[PDB]
């Protein structure tokens, strides 16, 4: 058997779906491992580190793809009417595993089913205990929490922290953060290091203890809420907002468009010079002002936009993006067979197995 | 000239205040004394003790010093304050626990006036009832003089390192 | 008397040399304060917002400084030499407080002395402890390390905390700062609690306390040039590494060769803070992030407007408390007194003729 890695070819993408660690752990697995050269470059993962782990580089993405029994991308493959297609160099019958994002991109879903491909779209893992360490989502938003923050700092015009100082004293930013998910926590955790207040807010009760636990306060006020709730919302946020000089909008609901937490008047309110980073970009923004790859400014504040933000974090995104392939795939290899077998029965491969053998 | 004491001598002092204002300094960041520091304030606020900490502009080797240090060791935002709005409590603490400050404090700044120190604002430690400093030695600050509110009637040198001290202040405590 | 607060025309310089809380003040000390309109738009400052401190609000530049008996600003005036003549707007006689640089530019001494202006470098202030309120080197620097990290890990493709996670762990950042003055203390500190392992280096011996005292370890160890084996050994394991060493007349140290950026690991940044004197690596170029051998060599200029809106209240307090010694009863007048170490220090020209030393 043979797994295959391509480089990413989607504008941005700097992330990549492998490691040298993973790399040895497939080599013991049975597989032998094809890289491209250079897929790598943007995680800063080198050739050469991945050839000591026990893979073989190959000179071009076709020649990676073409006998892999399975195949691990980051994102998406692009089709034809993208520009280049590389559904297309995928060996028939091959196995798929990645971002597929097959709820809303149905052209690559009747690509694969062409080819004869089994794709295994990883954004659908089911939400379970066990099927943690496969999680894309999860490993990737974390990850975008950390950045959310460091984009807020470098784009705001005032330091973090508080310094008593012979000339005066900075006071601390004030950071708001509408959403406490796992990229909700880790943009807390992050500005608390960087010395900010910390206000956060949420529609789940139970993530006011999570919280309260990393430092920050609660503001007292996951499907959708209706209108009456965002005006007891908007108006309990009003204060903070006001004196808020980050915040940072993190809110999705399966399904439906991202929830509106800053309306166009509600930024009318803010300080000059404030910063409003929104990572539901993507999905039609927290904020509508946002617009997907760029910082509109607007009423003296800077609202940011930038898409994919995991691959802001490559170096990091990418070795655990390939430990959630890995952690996927472990499971279903028997003892000293080379053989791939998905258990069926087992609901982390049901639940995110799209199509397979022709038919979807 | 000089009265000395021990971690159970200031255990005893503070455990009998009303009010006590920490004064870190460039002494407290060396010894990495943050934590011992911020878990002695909230023993000694536990027994209803009141605790500030006071902030000298210039504590420690840069800007914003005290401030990271006890931001590290998870001290509040609203217990620590700057010198111009927390200068007028020492006349009300019955404690001033000063820890690795020397220049921060000493009242040559307003007195001698050939001092290189003369001019600069300073921490009125002097005013509280008791002063309790800590250091090593009876050696200078950065700015190379002597400190006369070491050898007067109501301070007490406690010395020295100010993460063992402190430590040592704490088991003292119970 | 009048004192004036222009904008800012040099490119990229989003200070300005007030601030409301400032204005209180100066008003209060018998100053009718003129401010240029849009001259706080960098640093976050509207017109409405000084206007409410007392401050008038002129329409150009020159109208501002026409009747101004004090100036502030943060960079040196313009001369007609540069294409926009700055000192023709200032007063004749008046008084001009700034960051001048006037040791390594005498043409805007001269163009001053002509005017018959009396200017105070704000830069040459004397290192006494009653002038640290009034430094400006150190504010503006402070800052620019707080900065030099920010700019860092923006440029890092990785988290600086360390991460344990349920798909694996991700190690921390680590971090290399030549040079500890003001700045690299800062810059040590911010890489501190942002999770980063930070190093550090500098030739001074008693840097060592220094450094340990934010919880950084000191690089330690005829010849004694077996230390740049020392350094080498953890830049090679570094990813980013800030360069603050500065010498002021000369040109900066070269700490970081292109030899040594070779030898360091990709995904790699240099942050190089003393890119305006020529680096401390000589592959930084002003205002550019330049790539070489994989490793990301960032030289933004005048890093202190980077952080404008925190960088300007800290001038103009500075500004403040450098003159507010030497304003007294007598009709609203401030009077320099000689003697004053913090005056003869830093005035440069008097009426007509230059006066400091160098
Ligand atoms: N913050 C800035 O931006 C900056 C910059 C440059 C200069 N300065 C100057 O530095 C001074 C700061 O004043 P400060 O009052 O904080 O400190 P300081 O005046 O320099 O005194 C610090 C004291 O801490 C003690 N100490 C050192 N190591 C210790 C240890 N490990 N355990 C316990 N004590 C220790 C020292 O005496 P022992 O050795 O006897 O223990 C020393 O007397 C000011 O004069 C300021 O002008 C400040
Ligand atoms: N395998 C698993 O068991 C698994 C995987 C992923 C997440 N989770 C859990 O799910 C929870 C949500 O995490 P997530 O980051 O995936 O969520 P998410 O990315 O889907 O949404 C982010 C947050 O926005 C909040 N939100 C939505 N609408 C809001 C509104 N109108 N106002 C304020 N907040 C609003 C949600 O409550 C959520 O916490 C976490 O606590 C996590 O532990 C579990
Ligand atoms: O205080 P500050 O803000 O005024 O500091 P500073 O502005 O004077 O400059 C930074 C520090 O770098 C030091 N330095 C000079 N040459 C060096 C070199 N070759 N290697 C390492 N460090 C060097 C200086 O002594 C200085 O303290």
């Amino acid at each position: 058997m043979k797994i295959a890695i391509p480089k990413e070819r989607r504008p941005g993408e700097d992330r990549v779906a492998i490691s040298p660690e993973v790399v040895k752990k497939l080599v013991g697995l049975g597989f032998e491992v094809i890289v491209e050269q250079g897929a790598g470059v943007g995680a800063s993962i080198t050739d050469d580190a991945l050839t000591a782990a026990g893979a073989t580089i190959a000179s071009t993405a076709a020649q990676a793809l073409s006998q892999a029994d399975v195949v691990w991308k980051v994102q998406r493959p692009m089709t034809a009417e993208e520009g280049t297609d590389e559904v297309a160099l995928i060996k028939e019958g091959a196995v798929l595993m990645c971002h597929l994002g097959a709820l809303t991109n149905r052209p690559v879903v009747e690509a694969l089913t062409k080819r004869k491909i089994t794709a295994y779209a990883m954004e659908l893992m089911p939400r379970i205990s066990r099927a943690n360490s496969m999680d894309i989502l999860s490993s990737q938003s974390n990850l975008a929490g950390y950045r959310a923050v460091i984009d807020g700092a470098y784009e705001f015009a005032r330091a973090f922290p508080m310094m008593m100082t012979a000339a005066g004293t900075v006071p601390p930013a004030r950071v708001l953060v509408f959403g406490v998910g796992v990229a909700g926590l880790q943009a807390i955790a992050t500005a608390k290091r960087l010395g900010a207040v910390v206000m956060a807010t949420d529609v789940r009760a139970a993530t006011k203890e999570q919280v309260e636990s990393l430092g920050g306060k609660f503001i007292t006020v996951a499907k959708e809420m209706g209108e009456e709730f965002r005006k007891k919302q908007a108006e309990a946020v009003l204060k903070e907002l006001v004196k808020t000089d980050i915040a940072i909008t993190t809110a999705l609901i399966p399904g439906k468009p991202a929830p509106v937490l800053i309306t166009e008047e509600m930024v009318t309110k803010m300080k000059p010079g404030s910063v409003i980073i929104d990572l539901a970009v993507e999905a039609g923004g927290n904020c509508p002002l946002s617009e997907p790859g760029k910082i509109v400014v607007k009423h003296g504040v800077k609202i940011v936009g930038h898409t994919n933000v995991p691959s802001r974090v490559a170096a990091d995104a990418s070795p655990l993006f390939a430990k959630n392939l890995l952690n996927f795939l472990t499971p279903h290899v028997d003892k000293d067979t080379k053989t791939l077998v998905m258990k069926l029965e087992d609901e982390t491969v049901s639940g995110t197995c799209v199509t397979r053998d022709g038919a979807i | 000239s000089v009265k000395a004491g021990s971690a159970e001598d200031a255990a005893f002092i503070m455990k009998n205040a009303s009010k006590v204002i920490i004064v870190p300094g460039y002494g407290m960041a060396v010894a990495q004394a943050q934590h011992a520091l911020r878990e002695m304030a909230d023993v000694l606020k536990k027994e209803g003790v009141e605790v500030s900490y006071a902030i000298h502009p210039v504590a420690g080797r840069m800007p914003g010093h005290m401030n990271v240090l006890l931001a590290e060791a998870n001290v509040p935002y609203d217990e620590v304050f700057e010198l111009e709005e927390i200068n007028s409590s020492f006349q009300t603490a019955d404690v001033a626990f000063v820890i690795g400050a020397n220049d921060v404090t000493n009242p040559a700044a307003k007195t001698d006036p050939s001092s290189p120190i003369y001019g600069m604002p300073i921490l009125d430690v002097e005013k509280a009832g008791t002063v309790l400093f800590i250091k090593r030695s009876m050696a200078s600050g950065y700015a190379g003089v002597e400190n006369e509110l070491f050898f007067r009637n109501n301070t007490m040198m406690l010395f020295g390192d100010a993460k063992k001290m402190t430590e040592q202040i704490v088991q003292a405590m119970n």
